[PDB]
């Protein structure tokens, strides 16, 4: 539903259609980790929720380079998923 | 009979075709005001109001 221990809980034909599948996940805590030697992150899901352009407008009397809003002419076809990587440490700071 | 610059003068006692020949002039303004306004909505450029 929310989380990925309960979405594993659901049908392919109970989810089909709802629009789901193109949600990303939520997490639940406020622990901390530390990689071990040797680690790969998995499974990592990016959605994005918001898009501008780029470009000119005007104020008053002014002109100035502006984000403006856009609508999405696609449908729910646009977040990532599957990602993989390596993690390792430098100098104490964490690489993907 | 009537020559060309007299033409319109039938309906001057006729009360039930001068209010059609008014709603005509009446339908033909409206007409123009909306064929102009989507002419026009069709050349503007909004890029630039300053
Ligand atoms: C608002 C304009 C207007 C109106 C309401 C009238 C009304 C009248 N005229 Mg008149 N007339 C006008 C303009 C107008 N005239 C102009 C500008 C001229 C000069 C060319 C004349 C020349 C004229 C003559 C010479 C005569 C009349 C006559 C008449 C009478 C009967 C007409 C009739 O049966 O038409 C019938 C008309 C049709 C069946 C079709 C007309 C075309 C239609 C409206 C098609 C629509 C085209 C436009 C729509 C928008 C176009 C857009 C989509 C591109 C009536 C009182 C007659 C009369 O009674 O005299 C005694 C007559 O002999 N008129
Ligand atoms: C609200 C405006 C209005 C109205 C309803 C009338 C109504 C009338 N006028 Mg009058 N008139 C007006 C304004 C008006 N007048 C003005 C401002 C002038 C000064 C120029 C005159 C000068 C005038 C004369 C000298 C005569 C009339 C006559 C008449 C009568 C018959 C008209 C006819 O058959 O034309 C028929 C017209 C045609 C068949 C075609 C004319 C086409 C013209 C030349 C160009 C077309 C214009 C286009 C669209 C115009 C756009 C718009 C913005 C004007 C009728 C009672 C006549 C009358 O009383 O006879 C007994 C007459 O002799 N009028
Ligand atoms: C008490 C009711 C009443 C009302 C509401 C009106 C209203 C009007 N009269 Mg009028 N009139 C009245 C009594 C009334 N009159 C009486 C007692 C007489 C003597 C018989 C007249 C004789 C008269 C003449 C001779 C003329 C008018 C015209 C007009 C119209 C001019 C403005 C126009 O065209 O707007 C533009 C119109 C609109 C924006 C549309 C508004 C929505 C309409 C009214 C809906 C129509 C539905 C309804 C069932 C139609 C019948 C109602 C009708 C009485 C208005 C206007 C709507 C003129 C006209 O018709 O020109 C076209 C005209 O030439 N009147
Ligand atoms: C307050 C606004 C207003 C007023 C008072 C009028 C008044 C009139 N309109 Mg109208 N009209 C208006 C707004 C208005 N209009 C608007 C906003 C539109 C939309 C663009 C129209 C479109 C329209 C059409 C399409 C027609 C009228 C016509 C008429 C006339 C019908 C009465 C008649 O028989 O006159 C008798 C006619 C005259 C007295 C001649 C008037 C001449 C005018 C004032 C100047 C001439 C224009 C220009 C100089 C061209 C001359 C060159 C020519 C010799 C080749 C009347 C004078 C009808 C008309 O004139 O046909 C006869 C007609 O067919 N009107
Ligand atoms: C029902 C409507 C009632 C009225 C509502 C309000 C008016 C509606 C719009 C009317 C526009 C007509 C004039 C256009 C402006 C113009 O002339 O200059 C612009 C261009 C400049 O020319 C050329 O030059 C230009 C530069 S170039 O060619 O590319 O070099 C180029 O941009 C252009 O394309 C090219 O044509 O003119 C033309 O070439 C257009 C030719 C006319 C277009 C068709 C007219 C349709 C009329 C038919 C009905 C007649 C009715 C008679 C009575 C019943
Ligand atoms: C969709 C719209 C398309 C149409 C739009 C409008 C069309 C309207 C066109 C009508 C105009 C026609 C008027 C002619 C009709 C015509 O003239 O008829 C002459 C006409 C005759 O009057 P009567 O009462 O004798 O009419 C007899 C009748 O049978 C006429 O119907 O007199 C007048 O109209 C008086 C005005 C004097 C007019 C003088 C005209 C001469 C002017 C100068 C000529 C140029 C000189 C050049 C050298 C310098
Ligand atoms: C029927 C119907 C319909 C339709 C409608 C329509 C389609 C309309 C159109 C209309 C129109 C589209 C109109 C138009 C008009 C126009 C006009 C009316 C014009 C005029 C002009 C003039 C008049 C001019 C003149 C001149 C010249 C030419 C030159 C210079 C000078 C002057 C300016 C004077 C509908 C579906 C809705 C509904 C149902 C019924």
């Amino acid at each position: 539903a929310i989380t990925k221990s309960e979405l594993n809980q659901l049908s392919y034909l109970q989810v089909k259609g709802t629009g789901l599948a193109n949600r990303c996940s939520e997490v639940i805590g406020e622990d901390t980790i530390t990689p071990k030697s040797g680690a790969r992150l998995v499974d990592m899901c990016i959605e994005p929720k918001a898009w501008a352009v780029e470009e000119e407008i005007g104020k008053a009397g002014k002109t100035e380079k502006k984000f403006v809003n856009s609508k999405v002419m696609t449908r729910q076809t646009y977040t990532l998923e599957g990602i993989e990587g390596s993690l390792k440490t430098d100098g104490g700071k964490i690489v993907f | 009979a009537l020559p060309w610059y007299r033409v319109h003068t039938v309906v001057l006692n006729d009360p039930g075709r001068l209010i059609s020949v008014h709603l005509m002039h009446t339908a033909l303004v409206a007409g123009w005001a909306g064929s102009m306004a989507l002419y026009e909505l069709a050349v503007f450029d909004p890029s630039d109001p300053v």
